[PDB]
């Protein structure tokens, strides 16, 4: 509970440095040292991913996906078309 | 794996069957 | 030429003595000794061809003898000695060092070296005998030695795996003495070898050994079945003093044979069923566990013709042992098909290879088990059948014959029908649609605790050599 | 005394029951050690990265902040002040604003389609098949940088850059991967995109990204995008967006010889004509060679066949010399055509091989395919 | 009915008929085909690396 | 040399016509003076008993047989000289005169390939892969690795050997795997199921023949109408009426095989009355398919009784799956045979555990017995428990 509970924020992962300690990046442009999760080690965690951290104790959460939504360069997507094929 | 091989029947060959041809042109 | 030949397996034999010799002196180390002992089997038995008979002679001379001068002198003496440097103390290998049992202090007597040395004496003398089928009165004048003298040492726990396999070469030279010529001094023999069983029993169970208990009651449960006593044998079963925790695969084998032998006379075979499945499970596949597998598998066929199901045919077939499991193939189809004079003709032809095992015995039970099995066949085929509709299919005597042959099964719940006199035909009584009912819940509260079952002996057992493994100085 | 002896082997049997504590012991220790590591990492105030710039008489060593700038902090106990020399990657607490740890040292900036691979996944056996075309790159790719000795024995320079040539459709760009696969080298892709942004500073150090990155890592394979111009991937250059940034980055391609002095370092390049580009690139320490691929002539084509042949299902009988001479000036594009589209009849025949007959078929159909349009 | 199109059963001796739902069973047995799996291939791995 | 083996078959077995072995005996006599067929030729008397295995004038001298041109003569004794001079002794010095000179490498492995298929002609199979063993070394491409499976393939069809032969194949594969065609494929594939046959592997051997193309034909191996027989039949007995609708009755290539030739009547009589579910006409065609194609097929003569059971078995299977129950006078009479015979039929099925019904006697109504609830999580599941248990303690016990 004391990793994620409410609080979340985003980032992005950098570079590694120990098992459970890893540097990233955050939104605010300060980077911090934070807590890899016990699940991800090497071949689970990739190596520059925008992830989600930890507002105060700054600590590591979990792989955000590439959201490509932006202000700028939008790219429609469309989720269950409703045409019949052919 | 059991009553299968080499034990098999001895009938079911040729004269059982033979004769059912006839049983059809009886009824 | 003959010098050299004396020296060479002596120095092996002192080799081997010695590795057992250092490790029964500090604390307990006897279970490294056992694996040792595994081995010694085997590498003596092929050292007794080479060199002739000669390294067991200048043995003697080497350490101490109690009682072994005029063993060997009678031991030699059966087969006409040839006296080559015969006078003792020709060969000394001691020569004064602690490893080589020293001699000043040993003949002053200030210490004793007998208790390891005359104990492993034993040993040795037995393999020879087995080796050279010497029998007749060699083998009497030993068992009045052996036997005196283990009452008088006291066995420690290292001790007590020594004699546990010398009780194997009394019961085994006994056996073949007994069924090679027939006499009266044979079965007043036989009555001091009841009488010692039940005296040493006693004291292995105060010691706790695992190897000895699992040597004496493979040894004693076979006396029983050679006498047919039933009564000796169901007592001796009910204190279960067998340890299943260091005894060997093999030993253990031996022991779930002896209870399917024992429930099948009982008329319970849903116990008997599984100790012959077990009895081939611990038995290893090798080629000296064949005269086992050998046996086991003809009495796993016989249990079950006497249950009324019909084992598989691949177990005749895919197997290479089925050149002498053909008797027991003709019983299989004889059974099925409900032949009377097709059972009568098979017994008869193959009663001599039946009369070995004492297997023909059971095959007088076989004789009903014929009609019960047809009758199964034919009640689970069909559901409504007319009193008459039996007796044209088998070949049976007369109706009211085979109306109290039906109402004999339903008393253990084989048939599970009913007969129906008024109405003049037997119906099935079994519905099936037991899902809902609580009769499987009883065999799944059981395999909850099966699978728990090897939990509980297998944990323990991988901290069991971690001690050892830890306390060594690593790199 | 048998009374005690029999009560003492009890201890004995109870021995082998403690030895049940120590599997519990230890699953228990590993929580322990487990729980114990989470409070020390539970309050984490944070540390960033930053550069050693300067040492002081002070005992205290300038660090540069990229996000923030030039700031001095105090060394550490384990981390000598004398041994940190200039752009040296180090740790440095936020909290307290002094320094924590030392890193290792490499150069990692942003990274868009700039990471550094090792041996990716490519041979000479499928995207080959020429004979000049895998001499002209022993020569030119593997003595230099496997075997610097050779040039440096002859007291010459050895090749840096190189040009390619040839008809559209080469196939260079899964080429290149191969090139760093068998040479034991590493992989660098270079997109002039990704290193161009509006934000002011940003049409600099992303190049010198690349600049400080070739120093440290040139035991590799420089690949560059953008320019290929001989059909593998076509771009030929961007008018507006190569009227500026070829100042900054050009300039830094022959400061690679004349400045960091570094070997090892073979920066291949394509195209079929110099226009948008520098024309002073042919000399040296930018194009130090040019290489042409062989049109596919009738013993180069055929044996480009034999290539496919191999991965895919073909039927006795068929002449794959023959097959080859049904076509004209097919080049690695065009090939792999040929073939998709004789698998493509095979599943209209609901077969797992291709036939004969299909190569018939594909050849009239291909040819007469890329000509529309 | 043997192409899998209409669930059910008919009486010849009354004319008479009978209801027949369309799932014959649930998932069970197909946890145990994963298990058997690994027994079969893991355990043989015990046996050797360790011996 | 399966042209030989095939019509040779005939001979062994024949409950219907003499003619059978008169019409096949032309084709003995017709290639037996083109090729040596004397170790099967011998093979014949010594194969089978008791029919015309006791007709011999070399071996052992009697004559029994309904075919007497199987005796030896002074003319076979004469070509026997001759063809191991010509084919052989002729072309064994020019050979030796290759490798005296050193002229080439696989040039020479390639004639010891050429020279090897003349050894198959006279019959000789031990010299036939001592010439293929010299150019094993030599052999690289998929050229001289199949010719070498060719002699190990005849082992099997000419000298009828299903030991030896599966296990040179699945060697030649494991060295060099590239597969070729569809046809350099099944005879890693199509043969393979062949020799599960005389095993009796049930569907093992049928897994590979049905994904085999029906346009396979080694002439001198096997021939068009023999992998079309053995394709279409035995797949008929493994797959169930479930892939029999997408498989049998239904293909672009099955039902080429018994359009053009119409001595087959199997995927055809017996799918369609399987499927229009009349099995009044059904049974008869068990018959024209027994005689008239299992018998005198090779192969196919390994199970005997056990093809026609098998479907006597599953054609009330599928009637017992559209009804709850079932009348006597529609089954025991309307399909053709009796009450006594149809106990006999249905009378040992049950006990085997293969199917579950019920059979009545005075109301005689046939019911289905079904499994309701109970499936695979009734006996399999607890079957699984006692199954998984002696093989997870079997490694265990013993330790190390």
């Amino acid at each position: 509970k004391r990793i994620q509970s409410v609080p979340l924020v985003i980032g992005q992962f950098l570079e590694p440095i120990d098992q459970n300690t890893g540097i990233v990046s955050s939104t605010t442009g300060m980077s911090y040292v934070v807590r890899i999760l016990s699940t991800l080690d090497r071949e689970l965690l990739k190596p520059s991913m925008s992830v989600a951290l930890h507002r105060h104790s700054n600590a590591l959460v979990d792989i955000l996906p590439p959201d490509s939504d932006s202000s700028i360069s939008v790219m429609g997507e469309n989720e269950k078309p409703d045409v019949t094929y052919a | 794996e059991n009553w299968d091989d080499v034990e098999v029947d001895d009938d079911f060959t040729n004269e059982l069957k033979a004769e059912l041809d006839r049983y059809k042109r009886e009824n | 030429l003959h010098h050299s030949e004396k020296k060479y397996a002596e120095e092996d034999q002192v080799q081997e003595l010695l590795k057992v010799l250092n490790e029964i002196s500090k604390t307990t180390l006897t279970l490294d000794p056992r694996y040792i002992w595994r081995s010694l089997k085997d590498l003596s038995s092929l050292r007794n061809q080479e060199l002739l008979n000669a390294e067991t002679l200048c043995f003697t001379v080497n350490v101490l003898y109690p009682d072994s001068s005029s063993f060997k002198k009678n031991l030699l003496k059966f087969i006409t000695s040839n006296h080559k440097s015969s006078v003792p103390g020709s060969a000394e290998l001691r020569n004064s060092y602690p490893a080589s049992f020293y001699s000043v202090n040993t003949e002053k007597k200030t210490i004793e070296v007998t208790a390891e040395i005359n104990c492993f004496m034993h040993l040795l003398v037995q393999l020879f005998l087995w080796d050279s089928k010497e029998l007749e009165q060699l083998v009497e004048f030993n068992r009045k030695v052996v036997i005196p003298n283990l009452l008088c040492y006291y066995n420690l726990r290292s001790l007590n795996l020594i004699n546990a396999k010398l009780w194997f070469y009394i019961y085994l030279s006994h056996e073949t003495l007994a069924r090679s010529s027939e006499e009266i001094n044979s079965d007043n023999q036989n009555i001091i070898l009841r009488s010692t069983m039940m005296k040493f029993l006693k004291i292995a169970s105060l010691k706790h050994d695992n190897e000895t208990k699992a040597m004496l009651i493979n040894l004693i449960l076979r006396d029983f079945l050679n006498n047919g006593e039933v009564d000796s044998a169901s007592d001796f079963i009910s204190k279960l003093e067998y340890p299943h925790t260091d005894v060997s695969s093999s030993l253990e084998a031996r022991y779930f044979f002896y209870l399917s032998k024992i429930n099948a006379i009982q008329l319970d075979y849903s116990t008997a069923n599984e100790y012959i499945i077990a009895a081939i499970r611990k038995a290893p596949h090798n080629s000296k566990s064949l005269g086992f597998l050998q046996q086991s598998n003809k009495l796993h066929c016989c249990i079950q013709l006497l249950m009324g199901d019909i084992p598989e045919l691949s177990f005749f077939h895919q197997s290479n042992m089925q050149k002498s499991l053909l008797p027991y193939y003709h019983l299989t189809k004889a059974v099925k098909l409900g032949d009377l004079k097709k059972f009568t003709s098979t017994i008869t032809k193959y009663k001599q290879l039946l009369l070995k095992d004492d297997t023909y015995q059971l095959c007088v039970r076989l004789r009903s088990n014929v009609i019960k099995t047809g009758i199964r066949i034919i009640s689970l085929t069909y559901k409504k059948i007319s009193l008459r509709d039996i007796c044209l299919k088998l070949n049976l005597d007369s109706e009211q014959t085979v109306e109290y042959m039906v109402s004999r099964a339903i008393r253990d719940g084989v048939i599970e029908a009913k007969i129906n006199h008024e109405d003049g035909f037997i119906e099935t009584t079994e519905l099936l649609n037991i899902y809902d009912s609580e009769d499987p819940q009883q065999v799944f509260d059981e395999r909850i605790k099966f699978a728990n079952q090897l939990h509980d002996e297998y944990l323990v057992s991988m901290r069991y050599p971690e001690d050892k493994k830890t306390q060594q100085n690593e790199k | 005394e048998q009374k005690i002896q029999e009560t003492e082997l009890k201890i004995r049997s109870k021995t082998e029951n403690v030895r049940r504590l120590e599997a519990q012991r230890n699953a228990l220790n590993d929580k322990v050690r487990f729980i114990k590591d989470e409070l020390r990492l539970l309050q984490e105030p944070g540390s960033y990265v930053g550069e050693v710039i300067k040492i002081v008489s002070d005992k205290k060593v300038l660090v540069k902040v990229q996000p923030e700038g030039k700031y001095i902090v105090d060394v550490a106990k384990d981390i000598n002040v004398k041994d940190l020399k200039a752009s040296q990657r180090v740790c440095l607490r936020s909290d307290s604003y002094m320094l924590h740890k030392v890193l290792e040292n490499k150069a990692d900036p942003l990274v868009s389609l700039m990471m550094v691979e090792k041996v990716p996944d490519s041979t000479y056996d499928m995207v080959g098949g020429l004979t000049k075309q895998i001499k002209e790159i022993k020569e030119v790719i593997e003595l230099p940088v496997k075997h610097p000795e050779l040039f440096e024995s002859l007291g010459i320079a050895q090749p840096k850059g190189v040009i390619l040539y040839g008809p559209p459709g080469t196939g260079k760009t899964l080429l290149a991967r191969a090139v760093a696969h068998h040479t034991d080298c590493k992989f660098i892709r270079v997109s002039g995109a990704e290193l161009v942004q509006k934000y002011i500073g940003e049409g600099s150090r992303m190049v010198r990204e690349l600049f400080v990155m070739a120093r440290e890592h040139a035991p590799s394979i420089i690949f560059m995008d953008e320019i290929d111009s001989i059909g593998s991937t076509r771009v030929e250059g961007s008018g507006g967006g190569d009227s500026e940034v070829q100042r900054t980055m050009l300039e830094l391609l022959n400061q690679l010889d004349g400045f960091e002095t570094s070997k090892n370092i073979k920066i291949i390049m394509a195209t079929n004509r110099l226009d948008i580009l520098d024309p002073a690139l042919l000399r040296p320490g930018r194009i130090d060679r040019k290489i042409e691929f062989p049109p596919p002539s009738v013993a180069a084509r055929a044996e480009i066949l034999r290539i496919h042949s191999r991965k895919m299902n073909l039927t006795r009988g068929i002449n794959l010399r023959k097959v080859a001479e049904k076509m004209n000036g097919c080049s690695g594009a065009d090939v792999k055509g040929v073939c998709t589209e004789a698998g493509m009849y095979a599943l209209r025949e609901r077969r797992i091989h291709v036939t004969q007959e299909d190569f018939e078929l594909a050849v009239g159909k291909v040819m007469n395919k890329n000509q529309e349009t | 009915i043997l192409d899998k199109i209409f669930y059910g059963v008919l009486d010849q001796g009354n004319g008479w008929l009978y209801v027949y739902e369309t799932p014959n069973q649930d998932a069970t047995y197909d946890s145990a085909l994963e298990l058997v799996g690994q027994l079969n291939k893991v355990v043989d791995q015990l046996f050797e690396k360790a011996s | 040399n399966y042209e030989v083996s095939e019509k040779a078959f005939l001979l062994t077995q024949s409950k219907v016509s003499i003619e059978q072995r008169k019409e096949a005996a032309e084709f003995v006599l017709a290639k037996i003076k083109e090729e040596e067929m004397a170790p099967y030729y011998k093979y014949l008397c010594e194969e089978y008993l008791v029919n015309n295995g006791q007709s011999d004038l070399e071996h052992d001298e009697k004559s029994d047989s309904l075919n007497e041109w199987i005796k030896f003569d002074q003319e076979l004794y004469n070509e026997l000289c001759k063809k191991n001079e010509s084919k052989i002794k002729e072309l064994n010095e020019k050979i030796q005169k290759l490798e005296e000179d050193d002229e080439g490498e696989l040039e020479q492995a390639q004639a010891w390939i050429n020279l090897g298929e003349y050894y198959a002609q006279i019959g000789d199979k031990d010299n036939a892969e001592k010439t293929l063993g010299k150019s094993l070394s030599k052999a690289i491409s998929t050229g001289a690795k199949i010719d070498v499976m060719l002699t190990i393939a005849r082992l099997g069809f000419f000298y009828n050997d299903q030991l030896y032969v599966k296990e040179k194949l699945e060697a030649v594969n494991s060295m060099i795997e590239k597969g070729g065609d569809w046809e350099r494929r099944n005879r890693y594939k199509t043969y393979y199921g062949i020799h599960c046959l005389a095993v009796r592997n049930f569907k093992e051997a049928a897994k590979l023949l049905v994904d085999s193309l029906a346009t396979f034909t080694s002439i001198e191996l096997t021939s068009y109408e023999s992998i079309a027989t053995y394709a279409s039949v035995t797949g008929l007995f493994t797959l169930e009426r479930t892939d029999l609708k997408s498989k049998v009755i239904d293909s672009p290539e099955l039902l080429s095989l018994i359009s053009t030739t119409a001595a087959l009547q199997s995927i055809s009589s017996l799918t369609i009355s399987l499927y229009a579910s009349d099995y009044a006409s059904y049974f008869p065609y068990l018959l024209e398919t027994y005689a008239n194609v299992l018998i005198p097929c090779k192969y196919l003569n390994r199970h005997a009784d056990f093809f026609v059971r098998e479907m006597r078995r599953k054609v009330y299977a599928q009637l017992l799956e559209s009804y709850k129950t079932l009348s006597l006078k529609s089954m025991a009479s309307a399909f053709g045979v009796s009450v006594a015979f149809l106990d006999n039929d249905l009378g040992k099925f049950i006990p085997n555990k293969q199917l579950n019904c019920v059979i009545d006697r005075v109301n005689g109504i046939v019911e289905t017995n079904r499994p309701d609830n109970k499936n695979a999580q009734y006996h399999l599941l607890v079957k699984q428990g006692d199954g998984l248990l002696t093989k997870l303690q079997k490694y265990g016990a013993a330790v190390r």
